[PDB]
This record gives structure tokens, sequence and C-alpha cells, in this order.
């Protein structure tokens, strides 16, 4: 797309690695280790796709 | 009969359909003198699920007393979904 | 293939332009093709206005976002461009065209010219 | 950006060549640049897509080639109705994503 195609998404991180041929369809807010963070985004919390 | 057929309510689009000959049981049934032994092995490997099945027809013995007989299981279903599976469960009567 | 362009001849300085263009015959089962609108006045070269894909995405020229709207029929009949708060420098001719990405404008319509009544 | 000479002239029949160029920083690796022709009172038509690929319906006398930062087209065997408004259109990533020439007006000396 001439100004950018944003219809294709990719994943930057998970909780851990993944076994072969597996599908991680589930999407949720990801926190970093020990900080209590849920519901919305912010510090050490943003949408992984 | 088909008592409470509304255990599944919402559906979107069905893709694969297959009709086969029914599983071998006895005609009707009663309480006591249990005969059929259904046995399945459920396994998951490399993103592939698999169900192995075996069906022993006739048992005439005391209650409990699980036998020492030996039998293998044919490969029934090889299922390439590729997902995390956790909540497979049938319903009894 | 036929492309039909319709628009007003003279418009008021405070009016909004409603250009329409119809296309007959395309391979709609594709990705990246679409319908584009371009204009030029006499005495100055060409400059691009807008382009629409088949997924409903609208791409206008920058800093002209608010005064450009697109009606897409979803019936493969016609595409309407409605532009508000016109300027007498925009009195120009308008071409509706097909837009792939290699062919920047593959087939060109006849277009219509418009001028201000002021 | 993208620029070309405003007008060009020459003897009828042969000996003409029209070029475009632009700044390499604005130019996104210089792919998919096309050459069109505009007529007064007639709809413009496509002649050359992506430098040196020939579409259907055009003659073999039209040719195009690109060297370094400059692209160009040549035509041999000119005629009395071969005066044109040859435009180059290209992709520019930093500014407005499409750029459309600088204006050309070919004239002949047959009269
Ligand atoms: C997914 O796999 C985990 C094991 O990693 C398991 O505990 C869980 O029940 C599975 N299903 C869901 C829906 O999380």
């Amino acid at each position: 797309k001439v100004s950018g195609n944003y219809n294709y998404l990719y994943r930057l991180f998970r909780k851990s690695n993944l076994k072969p041929f597996e599908r991680d369809i589930s999407t949720e807010i990801y926190q970093a280790g020990n900080k209590p963070c849920n519901g919305v985004a912010g510090f050490n919390c943003y949408f992984p796709l | 009969m088909e008592s409470e057929f509304r255990v599944y309510s919402s559906a979107n689009n069905c893709t694969f359909e297959y009709v086969s000959q029914p599983f071998l049981m006895d005609l009707e049934g009663k309480q006591g003198n249990f005969k059929n032994l259904r046995e399945f092995v459920f396994k998951n490997i490399d993103g592939y699920f698999k169900i192995y099945s075996k069906h022993t027809p006739i048992i005439v013995r005391e209650p409990e007393d699980l036998p020492q007989g030996f039998s293998a299981l044919e490969p029934l279903v090889d299922l390439p979904i590729g997902i995390n599976i956790t909540r497979f469960q049938t319903l009894l009567a | 293939i036929t492309l039909k362009e319709s628009g007003p001849t003279l418009v008021k300085p405070t009016q909004t332009l409603t250009l329409t263009c119809a296309f007959s015959g395309f391979s709609l089962n594709t990705g990246g093709a679409g319908v584009g609108w371009i204009r030029q006045p006499p005495g100055k070269a060409l400059e691009w206005l807008a382009l629409i894909y088949w997924d409903g995405d609208k791409r206008y020229n920058p800093s002209l976002k608010s005064r450009l709207a697109i009606i897409m029929d979803t019936s493969k009949n016609r595409v309407v461009l409605t532009m508000t708060n016109m300027d007498p420098v925009d009195t120009a001719t308008y071409y509706c065209a097909h837009h792939k990405i290699e062919y920047i404008f593959d087939y060109w319509g006849q277009g219509t010219l418009v001028a201000v009544s002021s | 950006a993208l620029t070309q000479p405003a007008s060009v002239s020459g003897s009828p029949g042969q000996s003409i060549t029209v070029s475009c160029t632009g700044t390499s920083s604005d130019l996104g690796n210089f792919q998919y640049v096309s050459w069109y022709q505009h007529h007064p009172g007639k709809a413009p038509k496509l002649l050359i897509y992506e430098v040196s690929k020939r579409p259907s319906g055009v003659s073999n006398r039209f040719s195009g080639s690109k060297s370094g930062n400059t692209a160009s087209l040549t035509i041999s065997g000119l005629q009395a109705e071969d005066e044109a408004d040859y435009y180059c259109c290209s992709y520019t990533t930093t500014t407005i994503p499409v750029a459309f020439g600088g204006g050309t007006k070919l004239t002949v000396l047959g009269q």
C-alpha cells in the first residue's frame, strides 16, 4: 500500500518460546516480570502485535 | 432420546463433514452386567493430536476386577489442528 | 473497458464539488488495484489527488485530509469524490483512472473540467 | 524530487531523446517509474512501464533506458503527429508518494 500496508500483523515477544507448528492465536496485554499491570497499556505494558 | 440437544448454541461456519458406520455396542442396555470396554489413548506431539481406539465387546465377570488381557490399539484419528488443547471431555448418562 | 466521468460545469465559490466516475469491466479478484482521482489546471503541471483500494482504504494527498471525502458504492457501479470548501485555483480538469502499483495509472478516463462562478 | 526539460525540439524524422532525473535521497531506490504521453483534447495513454518493459499495443520505435540517477526515452521514425507531452511519473518516499514530471511540449520543424 502506497502510504503503508497495516493489514498484516506480527508478534514481537511472548512469555517463553514455542514448540514447532503451534499457533498462538491468543492476544492479551503483556507485563514485564514483577510489576502489577493489567487492563490498559503504559509502563512495561503494550500490545504484543 | 435426544435430551437437551441445546448444549451447543452458536456456530459460524462448518468445513469438514464425514459420516461413518456407528460404533459397535450391544442393543439397548441395562444396569449391571457391563460388557463393552472402550479404551482410547490421547496423545499430542509436534502440534499433531492423535486418538488411538480399541473396543472389547463382551465382559462377563464380578464387579471391579479389571482384566490382565492384552490388546493393541489401531490408529483411529490423526488430527492436524496445531493448537493448544486443554478441555476435551465427553458426556455420560 | 469504459470509464465515464461526470461533474458540474460551473460551481459557486462556496459550493462543494461532487465528481462521479463509473468503470465497466475489471478483474476485481485482485490485490493492490483501485480507483484514483487526479486533476490539473491549465498553465501548471499534473498533481495527484486521491486513490481508493478495493478494501475501502482511502489515500489522499497530505495536508488535504479534511476537505476530501469518498463515497464507494460496494456495487461495482461508480465512485464519488466530494470535496468541500473549494478554491478558485482548483478550477481544473479531473481524470478518473485505474491504479495498480506498477502501472501507476493504467487506463485513463476522459475527465471533466470545472470552473468557479465568481 | 523529479525534473525534466520544459521543452525540446529537433529535426523531423529522428534525433530526439527526452530525460528525467531527481535527487537520490528523496528517490526510494528508483523502481517503478513510468512514461506517459498526453494529447491536447484527448485522454492520456500509457507507453512505458518500469523503465524498459513494453506493454501491448505500442510500437517498437519507443524505447527507454535508465543509467545512474537519470532515466530517458528515445523514439525513432518521427511523424507529423508525433508531437507529444511526454511525462515521467515515479515514487518519492519523503514527500507526496507520487511525482509527475515537469512538463514537456515537443514541437516539429516541418512547417
Ligand atoms: C495451554 O497450555 C498450557 C500449558 O502450557 C495449559 O496449562 C493450558 O491449559 C492450555 N490451554 C489454555 C486455554 O491455556
